[PDB]
């Protein structure tokens, strides 16, 4: 292997490989996350190129534990690597402390993993950003982790293509007293703001966290919500 | 392999370590952190770069980290590198407590971290850590202490100092207004608000843009406290009242 | 037996909104007494305590390593540890040395840092947790303590009656064991105060 | 299409967030001049590949891109031949180890996921290059039916109703899209007919039994089967009499 | 691990990295050492920030009870080298049961620096050192080490910025009269430092070492500086 | 650029670049002369003293390998310390195992084995990154009599009758050609070497700026004291 | 040039320039000749050093009672290879109580030398070898090149200006098989003389000889020992 | 641009140029030929003699990899020898683990994978050799495989490697080799070798012949001298 760093400092003080990874993130499919009073909603666009694609095969919304869920923007293979790492970390925490891991702890450990790839030898950063949802201590959590290894806590946020417009939309439409159904409607509206074509239950993917846990919505439920929106 | 090697740990023809200088440039652009040492306490004051309306409050602080029962730090630069370094600082302190069964002195912790940071400038072919740190603490040998460290592995003890954006102007103001040996925590908080007022020129001073942490001794225990937004708003109101009074007395002289 | 080399007895008891933890004070090498103020109960929180019985070197080693791990946990998490989580942490520490065991048996007594619910548990040589609603004992005089505790314990005791019960149990149990005794110390843990008492005991 | 540094020589990011070496690895698949089509049906999965023997001095048995991973999983490889063989060996090892560790036969989707995970490492570590090969897997899952999966050098894997790989992939994709939109739940004969017709139409070649290879899997016989020349000729004469 | 060759030869027979480390030394603070009859004198230039520096835990460092060191160059490198030297001094006390000789510790430090000019994955130390001390037989000793591993013994020397000028001054002013008493040697050191250090004597730290045993506070340094200005005026 | 080539790269003419550059570093050092006679071996070197403040007694260009073997060094003197320690350890291990003294040729061969052991990869941690910038002259007495050997950074060692190494080697070698005969006495050899050294040195030869050592059959390794040096210098 | 600095880089012509540069080291070195009769094997070496005081550098080395080698190029690489060969022969005697066959030794050398030519940051061995040996199959002369290629020769010369020696040997090679020892050695000496500039001649100082045979351990004749052979050698044309 | 300096670099059009340069190294070598008939395999090499000082049997290009398996190489001889040792070790390990003689297809696959492992990294260089493996057994019959510097292994009826490969292939296609015997094949191999040799550029050469079949009891060996000299007579007659 190569023992030297591929990410170095520029004369202006920038780590330019991290910025190019962020450029990879900004070209990906849009993702939205909203924190309601009783839950969290993560929504993404999976617009396949052809009818030949079997929609039940690959999922962009993934469970990490019973109460933690993940979504991404950027490069998919890197996302799979990070999902495997996160699931292993949660299992190690459970084996040591006999408790399901808090969301913030998972975010911190995964962000450490992402930082390692900005300084290790012979590797590039991860070209993916992550939205993390959880329910701990009777309270919902939403976090964002970027290629550098930095994590932020959000009430609502958007990632991917047209994320600035999504941010303004969410600013205008977000409220503290939102309940989860209103949040789901708002998330689908944010995705509609930047969508080409007809939004069906098969080209978007939604997941929700509440007191019962994290679950991925079936296409039937998404069709019901889409009929409500339209 | 030789073709792709960036050669981070070598000398320039002028004796300079270029990656360290570039990391110093990175620190010059981060959020401001000032530390002020008093007779009864020590304080850290940072500016918050996470000021979006859709951001959520959780945890304890954004830039202030608690390393021990008696020590705390504030970081400027790359945040992920800061997370790495603070984890390592906590580990060093707990290893000392295991070995000697006493709390670690502050300068020993700073020296250990600075040895780690010097290692990255001399061998390994990896990039340095782009983070400067301010440390505040209390130990039984020297009392209340304030230290600074930079990516080269250099550290120094200070009575008042600033790192980050516009730190030279802040240091000039501190040199002008710091009173040696006659400083209380209250007057230190006033001075911190004044310096942060002149350093945060891009946007004027509101409580949601600053965080203040205090270290004091009470009944033989060390207390580290992050000020609530109420107290910071009180401090800013006091600053504005004092400034208005000074302006009025300035307009008083001619009549 | 390598456990009986130094002796020692620890006991934990459950009340109504309170917990009590008691220990003996002797430090000795087999039959010889060395000191009469040996610490066997350590604070792991404001309302959480751990008592260790067994080989005194392992007692001190385990206490110090446990404080290492607990301090790191509380710095990383920004919270105070729950008693069940501490039980799991201790069990993990003890089972990491499965084939080179620490010769200590712990009891944990505390109140939950939010709902203030009593918790007591015991762990054996390698870390099998035992959670009980009445009492737990550990040491060289375990059978004696078992008899006293089975005879005296009642549900829903107030702090004063809990103190009387645990004090009588410990005193009368250690009076029948040769390598345990030389004083008893009791901690009564409530929501609003910790009460530490030293008992008038036999010094023979 | 900007660049800065060694971003065209190693797997690092370009200013636009692209990995040029992965795109060049995709270009490598088209070197070889072959095309493959995989089609899924009601109870069957079929892979049809182009077979070219330039030399009469070549032993035609050894020129094959259809491989057997387990008794029930089959694959067709497209691209650089040595890289393809390397990936086939890796897949066989992984399936055998799954059977040893977990006690049941590996699902097709999990095998594709493992292969794509291995491929991702080559796009993150700079001392190795990607493999210039595409893998198509077919199998029968006793809960979901026929399965057709594809993995590429980037680390992407997906499951398909029908797919193609190679030089003429875009035209074959268009043909199959039209055929799938007019949906008929395909019988075994209809599936084989569809695959062979796609290959013929896109290549503009009337096939001789020796110019193609066909590999099938069915619910009734779940074992991966390679068709002999007689069976292929039966299918071809049926296609002509249409 | 990182196994690149950093220090290599150039076409003219030069080790460029060593020369660049010598440039780094040339950028550092000025240190002057004078060897006396009974004392050894070590003076350094201070970079002082007005009112804001805390100089309570800062010391010119001690390797043992009997050896002192002054450095010029990269301060973090100097800290590393000092800690290694201290560990070696304790090992020598353990293994030989006698205190170190000044030359022994100088040899250890020079060999460490040379090792870093010929190892894979490492750059040279950017520090030059002056080492002063007393042997068991009570002879005063002063040694200098270079980033390349070259160590010599000197009567008077200077390292750091403007060390060439200070060395010319010492060459013209180091005579046997000037070493007769402690005050004359301290005046020689202070004059040499004043050659290149400007602003005055508040930028000067002075340490004096005596047999089987001293830091000059600012007021005594000012006393000596006033005496020097007097003796200079009496030339006219 | 400096890092286009590796350290183990051949030139189009068939020579390792780093070795050629190190041999060029040899030309920058002080002049050492060695003469072999039937009565013993003479080694003379010049101390290159840069300042009057330097104590010439800390310059060791001639060392004792064993009671029968001595070495004179030219070039990058700090690099020579590793080789000398290896030589001393080899001679003592030989005495431990075989209860006899080593031959000069065996010592030279053992030291020459280290010369090309440099590289970047496929080498153990603690391996060398560059060649050695020293030339060595070994002089000793064994059962074959008085032996003088020359070693250069390439690893090549030869046996010589008279030999000069360092900056002034070519002219000194010509003079040695003129004055050497097989029937010389050790006193004549000492005088001739000092005459040549005086000829090539840029300073004036006195008893403090040179070193002389001899090895004779029966007498051990001898470093000339200042008084014996003055006795010899009087004749020149 | 971007193709001439590493041993791992192929040129567009299909060559590795570092190996050719390493062969240049053998071409620069001093010349050696080797020849075999039906009973003996002879190595003749032209010793030289930098100056007259500097004794002529050692070119013929002793490997085993039945094997000796001559050197051209980098002497330290030659000593590395010599130590490797000595250890291999010793291991053969330890395990099988018999001498190692010469062909198997040359195979082991070729295996050792090829590895560095395939790995990054390594270099070839800049040494050319001539191996003289005797075993159950008779006398053998072998040549080793830095490219890791080895040859079984009837006769061979390597070094500087060795083409003239090779020409002489080709002209006279049919005689060698039927010669006695002195005649064979004189043939080798004449071939070696063919490389010297026209003024230089063969003296007892600049010539080393190495002989192995049916009933003779490998012997190195240097100095007075070579006077018996240099006797009766006609002047050059 | 430097798209051709490492084996871990693709060119914009999808080519690894270092492997292609290794193939160029193979094309400069002298020609080796292998012909397979129902009962065996015959190998023929044109071995150029670069000087008359070289013995007969110097620089052999035909190797015994196993008692039933033979190898014919072209390109860089040192790389070929290292590969021969790799193949020998593979065969030995197979016999020690599974207890019988390795099948030729399996051996070819293993060696081809070892060769392919050198086409992926910047730390190693591709092999500059191509080779043919030939074998006979009663169960498997007669097998002839060829492996190139990229790691591709294919089975053949007739194969040629080196400088005159195309002309040799043209000559091999004129034989109905399936219904021929090994004795006829030796004479035809010698004839083809003598046809493709260029006397003007290449001076002189030896003919190296070997075979494996039921005639040899599944043992790979050098063709006996009388058969070789008879075949050489036939070849020289055919050239007029």
């Amino acid at each position: 292997g190569y023992s030297f760093s591929l990410t170095t400092f520029s004369p202006s003080g920038k780590l330019v490989q991290i910025e190019y990874a962020l450029a990879a993130v900004a070209g990906g499919a849009p993702s939205v996350g909203i924190k309601a009073a009783n839950g969290v909603v993560l929504a993404t666009e999976k617009k396949q190129k052809s009818i030949l694609y079997d929609e039940r095969s690959v999922h962009k919304v993934e469970p990490i534990t019973k109460h933690i869920g993940l979504v991404y923007s950027g490069m998919g293979p890197d996302y799979r690597v990070l999902v495997h790492r996160a699931r292993k970390l949660a299992q190690q925490y459970y084996l040591v402390y006999q408790e399901p891991i808090p969301t913030a702890q998972l975010v911190q450990r995964v962000a450490s993993v992402m930082q390692e790839y900005t300084q290790s030898g012979g590797v590039r950063p991860f070209g993916v950003s992550l939205l993390i949802c959880g329910w701990n201590e009777g309270r919902p959590y939403l976090f964002q982790s970027d290629p550098s290894g930095a994590y932020f806590a959000w009430k609502a946020t958007a990632m991917g293509k047209n994320y600035v417009n999504g941010k303004t939309f969410l600013e205008k439409r977000y409220n503290e007293d939102l309940e989860l159904e209103d949040a789901i409607h708002t998330a689908i509206l944010t995705l509609k703001e930047s969508f080409e074509g007809q939004m069906t239950e098969d080209n978007i993917e939604v997941g929700i966290c509440n007191e019962a846990g994290f679950r991925r919505l079936t296409p039937t439920e998404v069709k019901d919500y889409l009929a409500a929106i339209a | 392999s030789r073709r792709y090697d960036s050669r981070t740990t070598i000398f320039s023809p002028e004796g300079r370590l270029y990656q360290v200088e570039y990391a110093m440039e990175a620190i010059g652009h981060a959020g401001t952190c000032l530390g002020i040492l008093a007779n009864d306490g020590v304080l850290l004051a940072a500016e918050r770069r996470n000021i979006h309306k859709l951001l959520d409050e959780v945890f304890f602080s954004e830039k202030i980290y608690k390393l021990n029962e008696d020590m705390a730090c504030s970081v400027a630069g790359i945040t992920s590198d800061a997370n790495v370094l603070t984890n390592e600082l906590r580990l060093i302190a707990q290893r000392y407590l295991l070995q000697y069964q006493e709390p670690i002195p502050c300068e020993q912790l700073v020296t250990a971290l600075c040895d780690i940071k010097q290692a990255y400038t001399q061998f390994g072919g990896k990039r340095p850590f782009g983070v400067s740190l301010l440390y505040i603490g209390w130990d039984k040998h020297y009392g209340f202490q304030l230290y600074q460290s930079d990516p080269s592995g250099n550290y120094g003890g200070w009575k008042a100092t600033c790192i980050g954006n516009n730190s030279a102007a802040a240091v000039s103001m501190l040199k002008q207004d710091y009173k040696e040996g006659e400083m209380t925590l209250k007057s230190a908080l006033a001075l911190a608000i004044k310096v942060l007022n002149k350093t945060m020129d891009v946007s004027k001073l509101s409580a949601e843009k600053v965080e203040i942490a205090t270290l004091t001794r009470e009944n033989g225990k060390t207390v580290i406290r992050v000020l609530k937004q109420k107290e910071v708003e009180q401090l800013i109101k006091k600053h504005e009242e004092e400034e208005a009074k000074a302006e009025r007395e300035k307009k008083e002289k001619e009549q | 037996s390598i456990m009986s080399y130094n002796g020692g007895a620890v006991m934990a008891m459950k009340g109504k909104n309170c917990v009590a933890i008691a220990a003996d004070r002797r430090f000795g090498i087999q039959a010889q007494m060395v000191t009469t103020d040996f610490q066997k109960i350590f604070p792991m929180g404001d309302r959480l305590y751990i008592g260790l019985a067994g080989l005194a070197t392992d007692v001190q080693t385990v206490a110090q390593r446990l404080k290492f791990r607990l301090n790191l946990y509380e710095l990383k998490e920004g919270r105070q540890i729950k008693p069940y989580t501490l039980m799991s942490m201790v069990a993990n520490l003890l089972y990491e040395k499965r084939f080179g065991p620490y010769y200590t048996e712990p009891v944990i007594a505390g109140l939950d840092p939010k709902t203030f619910k009593p918790f007591i548990c015991s762990l054996d040589l390698i870390g099998c947790p035992m959670v009980t609603d009445d009492f737990v004992v550990s040491g060289t005089c375990a059978e004696q303590m078992y008899g006293m505790c089975e005879s005296l314990w009642e549900p829903n005791m107030d702090p004063d009656h809990l103190f009387e019960t645990i004090s009588q149990a410990m005193l009368n149990a250690v009076d029948r064991d040769a390598v345990s005794g030389m004083g008893v110390i009791v901690h009564i843990i409530e929501k609003d105060k910790i009460t530490t008492r030293t008992l008038k005991a036999r010094m023979d | 299409g900007s660049s800065a540094g060694f971003d065209r020589h190693i797997t690092i990011f370009s200013p636009e967030g692209r990995l040029y070496q992965v795109e060049y690895a995709f270009k490598a698949i088209n070197q070889g001049g072959l095309t493959s089509v995989a089609v899924r049906g009601k109870d069957c999965a079929v892979i049809v590949t182009q077979k070219k023997v330039p030399d009469k001095l070549l032993d035609s048995s050894t020129v094959t891109h259809l491989f057997k991973i387990t008794e029930n999983i089959g694959c067709v490889m497209t691209g650089m031949t040595a890289d393809s063989r390397s990936q086939v060996q890796r897949a066989r090892y992984e399936a055998a180890n799954w059977k040893y560790k977990y006690g049941y036969e590996i699902p097709v989707d999990m095998l594709c996921k493992r292969i794509a995970d291995i491929s991702q490492v080559y796009t993150q570590n700079a001392e190795m290059r990607p493999l210039g090969c595409c893998m198509i897997l077919i199998g029968i899952d006793e809960e979901q039916g026929p399965q057709v999966y594809k993995c590429d050098p980037a680390g992407y894997y997906c499951g398909f109703k029908a797919t193609a790989a190679g030089v003429k992939q875009t035209e074959s994709t268009s043909f199959l899209e039209k055929k799938v939109k007019k949906k008929f739940d395909w019988t075994f004969e209809q599936t084989v007919e569809t695959a062979i017709t796609c290959l013929s139409t896109v290549l503009s070649i009337d096939f001789k039994p020796s110019e193609i290879e066909v590999g099938v899997v069915t619910v009734e016989n779940p074992k991966f089967r390679i068709l002999t020349e007689a069976e292929i000729d039966a299918h071809l004469v049926a296609l002509a009499e249409r | 691990s990182y196994d690149r060759a950093i220090t290599v030869f150039s076409p003219d027979g030069h080790l460029f990295q060593v020369e660049y480390a010598q440039e780094a030394v040339k950028k550092g603070s000025t240190a002057v050492g004078v060897r006396g009859r009974d004392i050894v004198v070590l003076g350094v230039e201070k970079k002082s920030v007005a009112k804001l520096q805390d100089e309570r835990t800062v010391r010119i460092c001690a390797l043992d009870d009997n050896v002192c060191m002054a450095f010029a160059g990269l301060t973090a490198d100097a800290r590393i080298v000092i800690n290694r030297a201290r560990v070696e001094c304790q090992s020598h006390r353990l293994t030989v049961e006698d205190p170190v000789t000044v030359e022994y510790i100088t040899r250890y430090i020079a060999s460490l620096k040379q090792r870093y000019t010929q190892s894979n994955g490492r750059r040279p130390f950017g520090i030059s050192a002056l080492i002063v001390g007393f042997d068991f037989d009570g002879t005063p000793r002063l040694y200098q080490t270079d980033p390349s591993g070259t160590y010599h013994a000197w009567k008077a020397n200077a390292i750091g910025r403007g060390a060439k000028s200070v060395r010319e001054f010492l060459e013209k002013n180091y005579t046997d009269e000037a070493i007769e008493t402690d005050d004359l040697t301290i005046k020689l050191v202070i004059k040499a430092l004043l050659e290149v250090v400007q602003s005055g004597g508040k930028n000067i730290e002075l340490a004096v070492m005596r047999r089987d045993q001293k830091i000059l506070n600012p007021e005594e340094i000012e006393k000596y500086v006033a005496e020097i200005e007097k003796e200079k005026e009496e030339n006219e | 650029s400096e890092y286009d080539r590796g350290v183990n790269t051949f030139s189009p003419e068939g020579r390792l670049f780093q070795v050629e550059y190190a041999i060029e570093a040899i030309k920058l050092g002080s002049t050492a002369i060695g003469i072999q006679t039937s009565e013993g071996v003479c080694l003379a070197v010049e101390k290159r003293i840069t300042s009057p403040l330097m104590e010439p007694s800390s310059i060791e260009k001639i060392v004792e390998i064993d009671a029968h073997i001595g070495c004179a060094m030219s070039g990058l003197i700090a690099d020579a310390k590793t080789l000398i320690d290896k030589a001393r350890v080899e001679t003592q291990n030989h005495w431990f195992t075989y209860n006899e003294t080593m031959t000069v040729e065996s010592v030279t061969q053992a030291v020459s084995n280290l010369a090309l052991q440099f590289g970047e990869e496929d080498a153990d941690p603690g391996a060398m990154s560059r060649p050695f910038g020293v030339a060595l002259l070994f002089g000793g007495v064994d059962e074959k009599g008085p032996q003088l050997f020359h070693m250069d950074p390439s690893g090549t060692f030869v046996q010589c009758d008279a030999r000069a190494i360092g900056s002034a080697s070519e002219g000194a070698q010509s003079s040695l050609q003129e004055v050497y005969h097989k029937s010389m006495t050790l006193k004549e050899a000492i005088k001739s070497s000092l005459i040549i050294l005086k000829q090539v040195m840029e300073e004036k030869l006195n008893a403090t700026n040179i070193e002389l050592a001899t090895v004779q059959p029966g007498q051990n390794f001898h470093m000339f004291t200042k008084e014996e040096l003055e006795e010899v210098i009087k004749d020149i | 040039n971007q193709y001439d600095n590493d041993v791992t880089v192929w040129s567009p012509q299909g060559r590795i320039h570092q190996i050719e540069y390493a062969m240049e080291a053998v071409k620069q070195g001093s010349a050696t000749v080797g020849l075999k009769s039906k009973t003996h094997a002879v190595l003749v070496a032209l010793k030289r050093a930098q100056s007259e005081l500097a004794a002529h550098q050692k070119k013929i080395l002793h490997v085993d009672n039945h094997i000796g080698i001559s050197i051209a190029g980098l002497t330290a690489d030659a000593r590395l290879l010599c130590n490797f060969m000595r250890q291999e022969c010793l291991d053969s005697r330890f395990v099988f109580d018999r001498p190692l066959p010469v062909s198997r030794l040359v195979s082991l050398i070729g295996s050792k030398t090829q590895i560095p030519t395939q790995r990054y940051g390594r270099r070839p061995y800049g040494v050319g070898l001539l191996i003289a040996g005797y075993d159950d199959m008779g006398p053998h002369i072998f040549q080793t090149c830095p490219s890791a290629n080895y040859f079984d020769c009837r006769a061979m010369s390597i070094g500087a200006r060795s083409q003239s020696a090779r020409t002489y040997l080709e002209r006279h090679m049919s005689e060698f098989m039927e010669c006695n020892l002195n005649e064979l050695v004189k043939h080798g000496l004449r071939a070696l003389r063919e490389t010297l500039p026209a003024e230089q001649d063969l003296t007892t100082k600049n010539v080393s000889i190495g002989i192995v045979g049916k009933d003779l351990e490998f012997t190195i004749y240097d100095d007075d020992d070579v006077s018996p052979f240099l006797e009766g050698l006609e002047e050059r044309p | 641009t430097g798209y051709d300096l490492s084996a871990s670099t693709f060119s914009p059009d999808g080519r690894v140029f270092q492997v292609e340069y290794a193939m160029k190294a193979v094309e400069n070598s002298s020609t080796a030929i292998g012909i397979r008939c129902k009962d065996g395999v015959v190998f023929g090499v044109e071995k150029l003699v670069l000087s008359k000082l070289y013995e007969e049997g110097s620089n052999k290009r035909l190797f015994n990899v196993d008692r039933h398996v033979g190898m014919a190489v072209a390109g860089l001889l040192a790389d070929a020898r290292s590969l021969a040792d790799i193949a020998r070790e593979e065969a030995s390990n197979f016999r020690s683990n599974f207890g019988y003689n390795i099948p030729l297809k399996h051996l070819a696959d293993r060696v081809a994978m070892y060769v392919h492992a050198y086409t992926l990294y910047s730390a190693v260089r591709p092999f500059g050799c191509s080779f043919m493996l030939g074998s006979y057994s009663v169960n498997d019959g007669a097998q002839l495989y060829m492996i190139d510097p990229s790691g591709v292994s294919y089975g053949y009826w007739g194969c040629a490697i080196g400088k005159a490969r195309q002309a040799a292939k043209t000559e091999i296609e004129k034989l109905q080799m399936k219904e021929m015997t090994c004795r006829d094949i030796v004479k035809e191999v010698a004839k083809i070798i003598y046809i493709v040799h260029d006397e003007v550029k290449d001076k002189a050469f030896e003919l190296e012949l070997s075979w494996v079949g039921e005639l040899t009891n599944g043992r790979h060996e050098i063709v006996p001298k009388d058969i070789r000299e008879e075949a050489e007579k036939y070849a020289k007659e055919s050239l007029k």
